[PDB]
């Protein structure tokens, strides 16, 4: 069933799961037209599907063409990222197919099981969090990567860099969201946090930067601290 | 006119003729019910007057045969039964009519009520959906569940209504997902009435059936039927003009003869909302929409 604060160990078991969020797969700017009416021009997009456990993210990039000439974009997007999805699973073997596919939003229920009805035993499950990752557009390298797509192509990776061999995956999912958490409530000072330290630098393959156990503390005290600020900012407390 | 005579009434009774009914007490002298319009299917149902549990009743055609009632006590209840003698059955029939024992089916001429409520129902399609063919007639009751309800334990003892389902292979094209599934035309045209159904008035009938065994019994698996049957029309596009008129008078009739009483259970706000609001069809129930918000406008 749903996925909330009670099940929440069950990412880290062995059961090949995933997470898609869609947040980001159709994105706007609105501006005014010469004749002072208002429009929408698209720009790329991004299905996030991510192994909670292995750290797996394989981004699928969506290019503002798959738009053109399409009506009811916000809903044909709910079908395009099951679509996405569906194909993603169709080509992996067997014992990679993942057991569950939870969806951050329920309006992907549907779309996906429809497109998986030939995987009749991969639950497809809504969650109750709250969870962050349509930050996701906020970590510099992948911004520039979605924005200088030209055409539909697919990114594999690790969205853990290399924590894992040090860390658990309940660990590592934890610090994933709270820097994500963070980006998304004031990302420029979230920013601030990760760089100050101009030594402690970003690998060729990473997006988080290369700190010690103990630096990754010092960050992520600074970034409860930030996030339990700007609530206060915000609720005046 | 035609007539369904009783051995007796051992057990106080309410006992259903199509949408009327009459309480007969224990052991009055009745015997049964006479001047029965032929040229229609009919249903005559029991509500014992100390379980309340379970409705059940039996469907029936009397050009298929003669029929009548029999308490049987080893097994609880007034059970229909054929007489092949069909001397011995005029024979009882008038000795009951001269002593006046039956009541009489009480229909007003300007009334078309049952007329419409079984436009599309024959018996033979009925006997498919309740398998038990060494009888022409087809019992019924509260707890029966159905083949899709089984699926989700005895299978003889079963509604075996059209599965119909659209989340399914059968409802969705590969590669048209999205396009199948928010306009279920093709799972309605081609795949039901094409494919399964044949005809409008097949489609119609399974579907007027499912509603009486929802309204009669309070049969769960028939309800769902019945607002499956309806909701795969209103979502999908194309409709043949014509199946879309006959559907506003058939949903009429149903709505009309509903008691207002056992609406809450029998009517789904989802569904309802959807044909007549959101759908494709929101616009062409017009006799539908007009009834259902002068009557239950709370459900909407
Ligand atoms: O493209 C990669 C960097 O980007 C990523 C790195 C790891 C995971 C995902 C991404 Br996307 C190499 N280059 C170094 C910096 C510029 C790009």
């Amino acid at each position: 069933g749903a996925m909330n604060s009670s099940n929440y160990a069950e990412l880290f078991n062995n059961d090949i799961k995933l997470f898609v969020d869609d947040t980001n797969v159709y994105r706007v700017t609105v501006h005014k037209t010469f004749e002072g009416n208002v429009a929408t021009k698209a720009i790329n997009g991004c299905i996030f599907t991510l192994n909670p456990k292995t750290g797996h993210l394989f981004l699928k990039i969506i290019h503002t063409s798959v738009w053109a000439g399409q009506k009811r974009l916000s809903q044909l997007a709910k079908w395009k990222t099951a679509e996405e999805v569906s194909a993603l699973v169709r080509s992996l073997p067997k014992e990679e197919q993942p057991k569950q596919i939870i969806v951050t939003r329920k309006a992907m229920l549907d779309p996906l099981e429809v497109h998986m009805l030939d995987f009749p035993n991969i639950a497809i499950r809504p969650t109750e969090l709250r969870l962050p990752f349509s930050a996701a557009m906020s970590i510099d390298k992948l911004s520039d990567v979605v924005m200088k797509a030209t055409e539909p192509q697919m990114v594999l990776f690790n969205i853990y860099d290399d924590w894992l061999d040090r860390i658990s995956s309940y660990t590592a999912f934890s610090r994933l969201t709270l820097l994500l958490r963070a980006l998304k409530t004031n990302e420029e000072s979230a920013k601030m946090i990760l760089l100050s330290d101009p030594t402690i630098t970003i690998k060729s393959y990473h997006l988080w930067p290369s700190f010690t156990d103990e630096q990754w503390i010092t960050i992520e005290s600074q970034m409860r601290d930030l996030i339990l600020t700007e609530y206060g900012r915000k609720y005046n407390v | 006119m035609n007539t369904v005579p009783f051995t007796s009434a051992p057990i106080e009774v309410t006992i259903g003729i199509d949408q009327y009914s009459f309480n007969v007490k224990e052991n009055q002298p009745f015997h049964g019910i006479k001047d029965i319009p032929i040229g229609h299917v009919h249903v005559i149902h029991f509500q014992h007057a100390d379980n309340s549990s379970m409705r059940y009743g039996y469907w029936f055609d009397c050009r298929m045969g003669n029929f009548y009632i029999q308490y049987d006590p080893k097994d609880g209840l007034y059970k229909m039964m054929e007489e092949r003698d069909g001397a011995k059955f005029e024979n009882i029939v008038h000795n009951f009519k001269e002593r006046q024992m039956m009541v009489s089916y009480p229909k007003i001429d300007e009334d078309d009520t049952w007329y419409n409520l079984t436009e599309f129902v024959q018996m033979d399609k009925i006997r498919k959906i309740v398998r038990k063919d060494e009888n022409q007639f087809s019992y019924v009751d509260s707890s029966m569940t159905t083949v899709q309800e089984n699926e989700l334990s005895d299978p003889a003892h079963s509604l075996n209504y059209t599965v119909i389902n659209f989340k399914s292979r059968e409802a969705i094209r590969p590669g048209h997902e999205m396009e199948d599934f928010l306009d279920k035309s093709y799972y309605l045209n081609t795949v039901m009435l094409q494919g399964i159904f044949k005809n409008s008035s097949n489609y119609f009938g399974e579907l007027q059936f499912a509603f009486l065994n929802a309204m009669f019994f309070g049969n769960y698996g028939s309800s769902l039927q019945w607002h499956a049957m309806i909701e795969l029309i209103c979502s999908s596009a194309t409709v043949p003009k014509h199946m879309l008129d006959k559907l506003d008078e058939i949903l009429y009739y149903q709505i009309k003869t509903l008691p207002e009483q056992y609406s809450d259970i029998l009517l789904n706000e989802r569904v309802w909302n959807i044909c007549l609001y959101s759908s494709f069809q929101k616009n062409s129930l017009h006799n539908t929409e007009k009834i259902m918000e002068n009557k239950y406008p709370e459900l909407l």
